[PDB]
């Protein structure tokens, strides 16, 4: 018994341990409560505008489509506290948290973006935060580490499986199923067990409501379409929710295509995975012909997710939402490309979105279209692996 | 069949508890896992909780991650579990055998497929770890069409919705982690399971009302602390599971 | 003759060669029409709002002023594009240089915050950046260095002299003397020769102006203190400007302190070096008893400026303004205070004035005063040099 | 004193033209820089243009830039090169010294202070870089009661008004960087200087109608070329002084 859908068509649900069926039930009726909350939702606007800097600004792009029919936005999540969308979301579940007398969270991260995200929510709103990483991304993100341990959250490595943030990921539910009591599960992205998909997306819906407003004052209509990179699908469905039932408005969502798809070294479940159930949901999977699930490939480290959200999959299948991927070396042009002729250092993982843009424009030149591009977050944490890249 | 049916009522017809182990299949290898389990067998065991190793177990403690890291490491995959279900069945007809898997396994190659090998290789039962009742329509219902009983866990946050479910969704034995109200709604016999580590516990189990204990745990770091001399692990599982299963007469 | 006062008091002036004259008084004129200008202002006030995130937010820190009678706001231009309040009057600056008809840029910069900010606002408005740098900075500053390569900007080291800010100082008037022509000097701070100093407070009085607004919305009051660091002086006149002819408002500069005061080991002009005439301006100077320009120390190497900007020695002088300095520990404390507290990394440089704020507040915690500090930066990029120190 | 008019005077008189050349006080050392000196005046240097080392010369190219590293690296600080200036002019009476200063050194101590010592060592002229026509009151002021000449450049994008104020304020010689102009305001005697380097442009300056000429740099790069050797230092600056000073003739 759920008092939402846990399902997007076939996919999501909520496939954990019985003993973990009541935090989810709890924090969904929390959820529903605090959303028909007029006052949850003023603290929430509030830390939104005075905390971490919204509205963000819709830049528009005119060196880069010079030449060209393409009207370019980038919906500026890079200029958010913290430096990505991230902190949208962890804003409102740390809320929600308290909402419900919690006063503890756990977080799960793989490029550290979220951990930091989580610790900061955390230490702003007086919670306890324990974060749990990879060891193997604990050694690749000593900068995030120590933010984190900053802002007081205790960091806990993960030697088990892959050591990576899937391993992470299982961590936490393990910790989480012996102290929801006292302690909420900040998940990191629009996936998971209900109703973790459905409360991310409304707490990064208003990138697209914002988006939307901008782009009717700006140009006075709609865009044509929407891009945004997908990892685990939090800021893309972020962007694209307030634009579902605008039919005019094309949704490309923008997965890692690594180096390359026929490689097999890539990070695009959604379009060339295999569904599966893991991590509380059932959704297209990294996983072996076998059944056990694999890594993410990606240049960016933040496209780690080795699944999608649910929600994505189904906007996939009834074709709402079209789905493309990005290579490693296509995400580096992009990078480069809106350093020089916008002087805008965008993450790479936002990169792969404004790299598929940047082909939509290219490859039909002549063709007339008003785009916006999400730019999820800033990347000067990528500068040292661009870096050694070039020349 | 209904090995678990046969098993309680022989274990009734003596007053007597059960004393179920649980073992990664594989670990730490197949032929050691094979040797490990007959020897589970002779020692006393009633029935077998067998886990197939899977990438990311979310729903398991330590030992058992390092157990499934101990069968991986040796190759171990879905189908190579089968082969020694197949082999295991063989050699022992009656002792009720239960696999503990992940939706995943389950999933993957198709939920009715996964149940008909089941039936094929002759198991008995299938705990799903991470497939809560709210989601287990598709699952008990495969179990069922092949003779399966569909495995549920009672937790300890559990309601009396909940109890009303296992006990009307579960067969074989309900995986307790309260006995009065699953009597009351007849559900398929508890089985004591979380903390099983000394005989003490399984006199407790027999004592409160259960049907019988599982050790979840205990078997596994039995074998992780003798993986140097294969021999001393199997007269430390000896002896384990003989002082275990005397506890439940 | 020129159309604005060079000086504040005895303050300012037009130090330089007399081939260097022509500049600065076209340089004046133009930027006396332009502030007349609507359209320039309009064009000024859409790239701040839609490029950079203007308006930025004013936060009140309740966490860290727990227990006492402070009421402390910041002033978030480590929300700012760019993460510092640099980028305000670069684009001014870089919109002033079209409107002379100018195509190349020439900047200086010691920690490479301003080199970064020139370099983005010169990709952005199509100019031609050529940054020089001491070739000291340049080894100690290689993520800022590379950043501005990314954004198109030549970056050329300085070993002359100290190999540090004063010789990209000199090094870049001498570029200047003899390409003014179609090259504009992006000078740093609110110093240096006149038009300078005025010209950057009026590109960064925007700072004060929107926290007079804000402090309004929220208390229904001005501060009875606006705090900030001063390295050169842009980011404190930024935020002084708008509340000068508020009386009741205390205006407080923070220098820093180094490793103390009596050490000699400090970046404080103002307070304890001694007037001179250099870089085209006669102020306060970090020099020897002989009259030769000697560095300022602080462990933020942006505070690095050797002298101080001559509207602050003149704001000093008559008592409107007050100065103090913090040493390296003060900062440091300050900078784990407010991640720990309020999930928010200062820049070193804020973080002084950050310390000084923490300071009105513990000395004396019954005493009630409305405090806003300025932070002008965000401090990812000090987190090594923290991290170094710690443990 | 008025060394200057009674240099020009005594030039004029012969239809010649004069060759100044600048070295920085103290490089490479204050030894090797009062030889050079005496070199400079002893091959026939009209008048010497002096610089006094400074931490940022702001207003010089590279050779001036390497030559105030190599006097600070010499330990050569104003206090030293004021005690040179008194040791020149007591062994050459009539040659006119000319000091090129940054406005900190001059300030630093109080204005009429320095132009007090420069009196007193009996220099004769003062030309500040970075003090623009504009921002020279106080400096001419305190020139004039001491009996220093304050020197002026006059760039090349000067216009009418620069031309006026350079003529009214300036005295000894013009820093040419026109002629008719300057001659017409009576302007200072106009010298030329930047890129003297070669006889040719001694030549031309003075047939353009300039009083003479000022070697900026290259006696400088001169030093820096053989700072390996001393003695050919010396005398490479004497065949390069006797050659420009043979083509103001
Ligand atoms: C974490 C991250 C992403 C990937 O996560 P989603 O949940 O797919 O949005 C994308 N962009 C940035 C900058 C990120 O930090
Ligand atoms: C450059 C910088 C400063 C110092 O410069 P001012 O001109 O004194 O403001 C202060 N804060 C930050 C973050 C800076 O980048
Ligand atoms: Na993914
Ligand atoms: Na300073």
């Amino acid at each position: 018994t759920t008092l939402l859908n846990p399902y997007f068509g076939e996919f999501g649900g909520m496939y954990v341990p019985q003993i973990l069926m009541p935090a989810l039930n709890q924090l969904e009726e929390a959820f529903v409560s605090a959303q028909k909350d007029p006052e949850f939702q003023a603290q929430f606007a509030d830390l939104l505008k005075n905390y971490a800097g919204r509205p963000t600004a819709l830049t528009k792009c005119q060196n880069i489509t010079a030449g060209t029919r393409t009207t370019l936005y980038l919906k500026r999540e890079d200029l958010l506290h913290g430096g990505a969308h991230k902190t949208n979301q962890v804003l409102g579940q740390a809320l929600l948290a308290k909402r419900m007398g919690k006063s503890e969270i756990i977080a799960e991260t793989g490029a550290g973006q979220h951990g930091v995200a989580s610790a900061l929510a955390s230490a702003l709103l007086g919670l306890k935060c324990r974060i749990y990483m990879g060891a193997k991304d604990v050694e690749r993100q000593s900068p995030n580490v120590f933010r984190m341990r900053l802002m007081g959250a205790e960091v806990i490595p993960v030697h088990s499986g892959s050591a990576t943030l899937k391993d992470a990921c299982n961590e936490a539910l393990r910790d989480w199923s012996g102290s929801y009591e006292t302690a909420h599960y900040m998940l990191g992205t629009a996936a998971g067990p209900h109703p973790y998909p459905t409360i991310v997306r409304e707490f990064q819906r208003m990138i697209g409501e914002e988006t939307k407003a901008q782009i009717l004052d700006k140009e006075g209509r709609l865009p044509d379409a929407v891009i945004a990179c997908v990892g685990g699908g939090s800021n893309a469905i972020g962007m694209f929710a307030d634009f579902i039932n605008d039919t005019s408005v094309g949704l490309i969502g923008v997965e890692p295509g690594g180096h390359g798809i026929e490689t097999g070294e890539h990070g695009a479940p959604l379009k060339h995975g295999r569904v599966g159930i893991y991590f509380g949901m059932k959704a297209p999977m990294m996983q072996t012909a076998d059944g056990q699930i694999e890594e993410s490939y990606s240049i960016s480290a933040g496209l780690d997710f080795p699944s999608v959200g649910p929600q994505h999959a189904y906007l996939n299948s009834i074709g709402r939402a079209d789905y493309v991927s990005i290579t490693d070396d296509e995400a580096l042009e992009a990078f480069k490309t809106l350093c020089r002729h916008e002087g805008i250092i965008p993450a790479l993982e936002s990169s792969h979105a404004l790299a598929h843009a940047l082909k939509m424009m290219r490859e039909q030149p002549e063709k007339e279209q008003l785009l916006v591009v999400n730019l999820s977050g800033r990347g000067d944490k990528d500068i040292f692996t661009v870096h050694d890249i070039l020349k | 069949m209904e090995r678990y049916e046969n098993l309680f009522a022989q274990l009734n017809d003596r007053r007597e508890g059960a004393f179920v182990p649980f073992v990664t299949l594989g670990d730490p290898g197949i032929e050691q896992s094979l040797k490990i389990i007959d020897t589970l067998i002779d020692a006393g065991a009633d029935a077998l909780e067998l886990g197939v190793p899977f990438s990311d177990p979310l729903a398991d403690g330590p030992t058992i991650q390092n157990a499934n890291l101990r069968a991986f490491a040796a190759g171990v995959t879905p189908a190579q579990c089968f082969e020694m279900l197949a082999i295991i069945r063989e050699k022992h007809p009656t002792i009720p055998i239960g696999l503990l898997m992940y939706a995943n396994l389950v999933f993957n190659n198709g939920i009715d497929a996964f149940y008909a090998r089941c039936e094929q290789v002759g198991v008995d039962s299938v705990l799903v770890a991470d497939v809560p009742v709210e989601e287990s329509a598709p699952f008990r219902q495969a179990a069922l069409r092949h003779n399966i009983a569909p495995i549920f866990i009672c937790p300890p946050n559990a309601d009396d919705d909940l109890l009303r479910q296992v006990a009307s969704y579960g067969r074989g034995y309900t995986y307790l982690l309260l006995i009065e109200k699953l009597k009351e709604y007849h559900a398929a016999p508890a089985l004591q399971g979380f903390g099983i580590s000394s005989p003490e516990q399984v006199s407790a189990a027999v004592r409160a009302g259960a049907a019988g204990a599982i050790s979840g745990s205990a078997i596994v770091k039995i074998i992780e602390k003798n993986l140097a001399s294969p021999k001393q692990m199997l007269a430390e599982l000896r002896s384990f599971v003989s002082a275990m299963k005397a506890a439940s007469r």
